[PDB]
């Protein structure tokens, strides 16, 4: 079920 | 013109650093609708104004099935809100979570969605750069459902190029994990590996550490189940090639070339966008606010520059 991802940018 | 008070606030749908989501009702119509709720102060500290602001852009000047559409957008003193159509089966990460893996004609229904999505996107010169699980819906018949515009290059036709950093590591294609500038194909890359997830039940390349993550993903092949088959296969590995001249949807066609490919040879494209396919699951829910496909997490929890942002939908 993997964990939960993040959006970023720099 | 619309406000805060316009609305009774009712359930909390999701929640990140910079906004929540909130399962909302338009007091005077009886409608439902999900805002997304942004302090500027926020916004601003953190330089996320230019992404709040393509947000804002995309979503006032896009129609298609498989995106969000918005309904309202308006603001106070203190805050960006954004009232959108609401979702109601939560999550693809939800439910692929739940059941481990699609089959493969439920992973082509979705996979058909969304590049009639991101072909429409790229027709418009935008190309998404976020596609993952947490970013893909079920609206209430079932239906694909893009979120998270705030990652969007807009002016990208042809052979544009972009030079930003950014994405979901997990999700990140190998062109962007070199120097200098990538091309529109990084979208088909993240349909490959969404694809992949759906009919394998995990992530292509995984680490905890993004070091050794990124290493995978620009240095390592992918694996595929024995059983799956070999169109499944010839799909996966073609989105999924590193090289994103030689990758399924990386020439000159774009999307043309990944609907072209045998996996999808039973799909009428035209028929898709149209909604003449009856998706392969119907949200389950027992009324308006049942929010059942959303996490027990947010749910429970109680709840108690910007010249151009206003807007009220033509529909
Ligand atoms: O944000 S949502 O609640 N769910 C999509 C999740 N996208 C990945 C980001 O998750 C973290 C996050 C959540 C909310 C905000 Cl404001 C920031 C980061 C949402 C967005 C747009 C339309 C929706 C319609 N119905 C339900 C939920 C909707």
């Amino acid at each position: 079920g993997r964990p939960r991802t993040t959006s970023f940018a720099e | 013109k619309v406000t805060m008070n316009d609305f009774d606030y009712l359930k909390l749908l999701g929640k990140g650093t910079f906004g929540k989501v909130i399962l909302v009702r338009e007091k005077a119509t009886g409608r439902y609708y999900a805002m997304k709720i942004l302090r500027k102060e926020v916004i601003i500290a953190k330089d996320e104004v230019a992404h709040t602001v393509t947000e804002s852009r995309v979503l006032q000047n896009t129609r298609h099935p498989f995106l969000t559409a918005l309904k309202y957008a308006f603001q106070t003193h203190d805050r960006l809100c954004f009232v959108m159509e609401y979702a109601n089966g939560g999550e693809l990460f939800f439910h692929l979570s739940r059941e481990r893996v699609f089959t493969e004609e439920r992973a082509r229904f979705y996979g058909a969605e969304i590049v009639s999505a991101l072909e429409y996107l790229h027709s418009r010169d935008v190309v998404y750069r976020d596609i993952k699980l947490e970013n893909l819906m079920l609206d209430k018949d079932g239906h694909i459902k893009i979120t998270d515009f705030g990652l969007c290059k807009e002016g990208i036709s042809d052979g544009a190029t972009m030079k930003t950093f950014c994405g979901t590591p997990e999700y990140l294609a190998p062109e962007v994990l070199e120097d200098n500038d990538y091309g529109r194909a990084v979208d088909w890359w993240g349909l490959g590996v969404v694809m992949y997830e759906m009919m394998c039940g995990r992530l292509p390349f995984y680490n905890q550490d993004h070091e050794r993550l990124f290493e995978l993903i620009l240095m390592e092949e992918i694996r595929f189940p024995r059983t799956l088959s070999p169109e499944a296969k010839s799909l996966l590995a073609g989105l999924l090639k590193k090289d994103p001249k030689q990758r399924l949807g990386g020439g000159p066609s774009d999307a043309k070339e990944v609907m072209e490919h045998r996996f999808f040879l039973s799909i009428n494209w035209q028929d898709v966008v149209q909604k003449k396919l009856l998706p392969p699951f119907k949200p389950q829910v027992t009324s308006e606010v049942d929010t059942r496909y959303f996490d027990d997490e947010f749910t429970a929890q109680s709840i108690t520059m910007f010249e151009d942002f206003d807007y009220i939908a033509d529909w």
